[PDB]
């Protein structure tokens, strides 16, 4: 189809390389992102191919600053460079503003970059979704971005494998005041309903934004809250 | 030409799916590998009545099969 | 479509409230129902149908009476054949509002 | 006189009992085609346009 | 709760189970879920039936759906129709089975439906409706299909779809197939219930004439 | 669900009042004068007072009556209203308000000629069988059997036009209750096994209740292989006993011989097949039936035994269970006979060939004498 060429329009309007990555999501890694009354919450699987592999080597929830956390949908080297480019920006912003960048703008130059890979005819998208948590003037926020460079608000949402499962969890099994534990607790039931296997401190990672700070969970944290729990 | 030629191949199936007169008992079974792709108007409820899954054996089944076989 | 040739065209939208109506009586007059039965709920409950994915809910009402060995039908039957003939199970998460607005 | 009145190895000459126990796939199939091809003028009399389609998946063999 | 479990003093708990209640309110919804079956756990699987089996149960109940603790409620009312079950009075336990599976298909809540329609098949069993059971057997399958079934879980459901399979005469050998993977799963748990897999078990291979 | 009009309680309590044991019982009046009041059946309150012993609830029958004559005032002018304003959907569901509630208030004779114009001006079938359907419940909570026959044979006819299948299964449930009414036990039988799955009928009677009947008549209508495949093999019939065990020791001590205890379920049984409403005119004769047929069951394994076997197994005396047979030896419903010198049972079955050579010449005889009558055709 008119996926070999990015540059180009289908007869129907539809630029197919770009559902191709959005297809690439959803594939990768699953993960679930919910905003609580207080905090919001973000988690992710940690299961590689092999029990060699440590897994606390490679972290995948990566605080941008000190009031922002970061998920991607499972595209690792994609997500790394994307996530470099988004630590470099908000450091930009931070510098020139001389405030921290805000979740919504970090958002917005985030999917900006995303849209400048989305051009030309010798270059191709990060097949990533990124899930940004983040604390902006007292209110928490929670923000999707996709690879086609859009991005929008959510409660509550999850991307990944088994992603409208966990749709239809965060559709039922939630409600906007949440407290900051039952969010957390939200989020690590839909990561059992959306994962397949069981997990441990090591099989799951956590990050939690308030409005004093981001913090990644611990795997202790991880397991107190996966385990002896739920 | 190919792609053009493969549309119109799932659409004379879809057409022969919904098309086979009634009084005729013909039943159409497909297989598949991976299932999370397959065109939603063929997984459309008119023309499936069920889909079956068959995982890898595991514990319990391996020991059926191969106690099956030998 | 050039003017002496072919000289008609008509349009085929998908049926609304009272087309989805009809064809759920037309389809569903073979079937045996029983009291209770509400077919005014279940087309509500169905927007945007095509048509013939109204032969699709009253056939998947029946074949789930049919697993059951059930020869008659009911309205929870039709409720939950709308579940699984809705067909944005596979859908409203494919990505639309985002790159398509 | 009227005389009193199948096109290759189709008819495979398989069993149920040389399965490897897929029991609840023999169950789900057996429902979903074999009282179809057995019974299917019930279902008729249901008026369901007896079973036309069933998806087989799983890993290759 | 295990000290006044352990020691036969469940008798008060009958005060306990009321004193902790605001503070079940103060903390955390999930942390007193937690505590919740951990108290109902080890007051049910002893001896300890004295008047109020089914009693605290219900003003838990009534207790749970007026804090909106919906879950909880479910989750207990999975333990009661357990119980309803244990008490042989299979025809209530069908009532609340039936009313608890309605409420878990409004939401979509697969990890305690299978548990509910696992019980509704054993009860149906025991009114000896082996179509039902089957039934509910079935979608209790495909159920836990959906997800992955911890060992205890597993274990559970694979002795009651021995059960069923034997419940029908025709064939042994799957039955006997699933009473194995049952009791390997009930070993893997250590659970007690595994020697009853392990009579089941032997009971397929007395059943297929080759003892 | 359909509506319960007319109460098959009431009657049932009426039958009951019918009974010299249960008219010196105060047990119903509890109960009955709580829905009699309510229903407001000023005629049948007035045929029960004048023949049953019970007098005049001042207020209440003030009430009764008074209130009927209004209601009927009201649903006669919005009828007239209907009629001389609205359409046919209109009149039909005044008339419907009319014919339910003077059913509703027992007239035998409103309630029918109600419910006759009303199914004379029907607009389509559909509403055709649900008429005949209240009638029907008329017929039965008055007992009248040419009613209920009649009504039968026009659901009849009017499912044959090709009736939906809600007021087919109803008209299975309807026309075995009739069957039962006038001892057939045999159709009665095959109707309630038919529909034991599909029983959707409360507003005549309840599940259990249903099940009991479908039982009942089973196992007098239906031979023993027929019995273990479509009663003792169908599951519902087992869930519903489960919390039935009386009936369900009755069912299956004569499946599993228990004779004694069998006969004891069996005289306890007898006590409710007389005070049922519909199953009192023919109790004896079930209450006969089953005798001989257990009696028929253990015959069948033995070509001669002593009498005492038999006393004990039934936990009889040998002279009871002998005076039993002298009867029913004598009625031919048994193919045995009794060497009372040493008090032994000896069958006389015919084999297969004899019982064959026996209906060949009975057969004979009802066709030849057929064709004899059918002869002189010739010279009129």
């Amino acid at each position: 189809g008119y996926s070999f060429s990015l540059t180009t329009f289908s007869p129907s309007g539809k630029l197919v390389q770009i559902e191709y990555a959005l297809a690439a999501v959803a594939g990768g890694a699953p993960s679930v992102g919910i905003k609580a009354a207080n905090g919001v919450v973000l988690a992710t699987e940690k299961k590689q191919k092999s029990i060699l592999y440590d897994e606390r080597s490679v972290h995948k929830v990566e605080p941008i600053t000190k009031h922002i956390g970061l998920v991607y949908s499972g595209m690792g080297p994609d997500y790394r460079v994307l996530v470099h480019r988004a630590r470099k920006l908000a450091q930009q912003y931070y510098l020139v503003y001389q405030e921290p960048i805000p979740t919504a703008q970090l958002v917005q130059r985030v999917a900006s970059v995303m849209q400048e890979y989305t051009q030309s005819g010798g270059v191709r998208p990060f097949g990533v979704s990124l899930l940004i948590c983040g604390w902006n003037e007292g209110r928490p926020y929670l923000f999707q971005s996709d690879p086609s460079g859009a991005y929008f608000a959510w409660k509550a949402t999850a991307h990944g494998k088994n992603y409208v499962n966990g749709k239809t969890f965060l559709e039922k099994r939630y409600n906007e005041d949440l407290e900051l534990e039952d969010a957390i607790h939200t989020a690590i039931l839909t990561l059992k309903e959306s994962f397949e296997g069981q997990m441990t401190e090591d099989n799951i990672e956590v990050g939690i934004c308030n409005e004093a700070g981001f913090r990644r969970l611990t795997p202790t944290e991880v397991k107190d809250y996966l385990a002896a729990i739920a | 030409g190919a792609d053009r030629e493969v549309q119109r191949i799932l659409l004379e199936l879809l057409n022969q799916m919904d098309g086979f007169d009634q009084n005729v008992n013909v039943k159409v079974i497909m297989a598949t590998n991976r299932a999370d792709t397959l065109d939603p108007a063929l997984l459309r409820p008119g023309r499936l009545d069920r889909k079956i899954e068959f995982p890898l054996p595991d514990r319990r089944q391996k020991r059926l099969i191969f106690s099956t076989i030998t | 479509l050039r003017p002496g040739r072919i000289d008609r065209k008509i349009e085929f939208p998908p049926p609304n409230e009272e087309a989805r109506l009809d064809i759920l009586k037309i389809h569903s007059r073979k079937m045996n129902l029983t009291r209770g039965i509400n077919l005014r709920k279940i087309a509500e409950l169905m927007p945007g149908a095509s048509g013939a994915e109204v032969k699709g809910v009253c056939t998947e009402a029946g074949m789930y009476a049919l697993r059951e060995r059930r020869v008659h039908v009911t309205q929870e039957d039709f409720e939950m054949a709308v579940a699984k003939v809705m067909q944005k199970d596979s859908e409203k998460n494919m990505s639309i509002k985002k790159l398509w607005k | 006189d009227v005389l009193p009145p199948l096109t290759s190895d189709q008819k495979p000459d398989v069993m149920y009992a040389d399965i490897g126990g897929m029991d609840i796939q023999k169950q789900e199939v057996r429902e979903a085609v074999e009282l179809p091809l057995t019974h299917f003028e019930l279902y008729k009399q249901i008026g369901i346009d007896p079973p036309r389609g069933v998806l087989m998946y799983g890993p290759p063999g | 709760g295990s000290l006044l479990a352990k020691t036969g003093q469940a008798a008060e708990l009958g005060g306990l189970l009321k004193y902790v209640r605001p503070f079940l309110n103060s903390i955390s919804k999930a942390k007193a879920a937690r505590l919740v079956r951990s108290l109902l756990d080890l007051f049910l699987d002893m001896e300890a039936a004295t008047g109020q089996e089914v009693e605290l149960c219900l003003e838990c109940i009534e207790w749970a759906k007026s804090e909106k603790r919906t879950f909880l409620r479910q989750a207990l009312e999975a333990r009661l129709v357990s119980l309803y079950f244990d008490t042989k009075r299979y025809q209530e336990a069908l009532h609340l089975g039936s009313q608890l599976l309605r409420e878990l298909k409004k939401m979509d809540d697969k990890a305690l439906l299978v548990e509910v329609q696992l019980l509704e098949s054993k009860t149906y069993h025991a009114l000896s409706n082996l179509p039902k059971a089957r039934a509910a057997l079935t979608s209790a399958r495909t159920t836990a299909n959906a997800i992955y079934c911890p060992p205890k879980l597993q274990a559970t459901l694979d002795m009651q779809s021995g059960i069923i399979h034997a419940a029908e005469e025709k064939d042994w050998k799957t039955a006997y197939s699933y009473f194995y993977e049952a009791f390997e799963g009930y070993d893997s748990i250590d659970s007690p219930k595994a020697i009853t897999s392990l009579k089941y078990m032997l009971l397929c291979k007395i059943m297929l004439n080759t003892p | 669900g359909l509506p319960k009009n007319p109460d098959l309680r009431i009657a049932q309590l009426r039958f009951l009042l019918s009974l010299p044991e249960h008219r010196g019982d105060a047990a119903v009046r509890d109960e009955l004068m709580a829905a009699v009041r309510d229903n407001n059946m000023a005629p049948y309150y007035e045929a029960l007072c004048k023949s049953l012993d019970w007098q005049i609830d001042v207020d209440l029958l003030n009430k009764m009556k008074k209130a009927n004559e209004d209601e009927l005032k009201r649903l006669d002018e919005e009828l007239e209203d209907a009629e001389k304003n609205l359409g046919e959907s209109e009149i039909r569901d005044a008339m419907m308000a009319k014919a339910e509630y003077l059913c509703r208030i027992g007239d035998k004779e409103g309630a029918l000629t109600a419910f006759r114009k009303t199914y004379d001006k029907t607009v389509a079938l559909g509403h055709r069988l649900d008429i005949v359907f209240y009638l029907l419940r008329i017929g039965l909570f008055y007992m009248d059997n040419d009613l209920i026959t009649r009504n039968t044979e026009k659901a009849k006819s009017l499912i044959e036009e090709g009736g939906d299948w809600d007021r087919r299964n109803r008209l299975k449930v309807y026309q075995g209750l009739y069957c039962v009414a006038i001892r057939d036990f045999k159709q009665a039988a095959e109707l309630f096994l038919d529909t034991v799955s599909t029983f959707t009928s409360y507003e005549l009677m309840d599940y259990k209740t249903f099940v009991t009947y479908t039982v009942y008549v089973s196992m007098i209508a239906l031979e023993r292989p027929d019995l273990r495949e479509k009663v003792i093999k169908g599951a519902e019939i087992l869930e519903v006993l489960h919390s039935l065990p009386a009936v369900r020791q009755y069912l299956f001590s004569l499946y599993e011989c228990r004779y004694s205890v069998f006969f004891q379920s069996l005289a306890v049984v007898e006590q409710e097949m007389k005070k049922d409403w519909l199953f009192a005119p023919h109790y004896r004769y079930y209450v006969r039936e089953m005798r001989i047929h257990a009696y028929s069951q253990l015959l069948e394994s033995y070509r001669s035994l002593t009498l005492g076997y038999m006393a004990e197994a039934f936990g009889v005396g040998v002279e009871f269970i002998d005076q039993e047979l002298s009867r029913f030896i004598a009625a031919g419903r048994l193919h045995c006979k009794i060497d009372k010198v040493n008090e032994i049972v000896e069958t006389n079955r015919p084999d297969s060939k004899n019982w064959q050579y026996q209906e060949t010449i009975k057969k004979g005889d009802l066709l030849l004498n057929r064709v004899q009558k059918l002869s002189r055709v010739i010279n009129m």
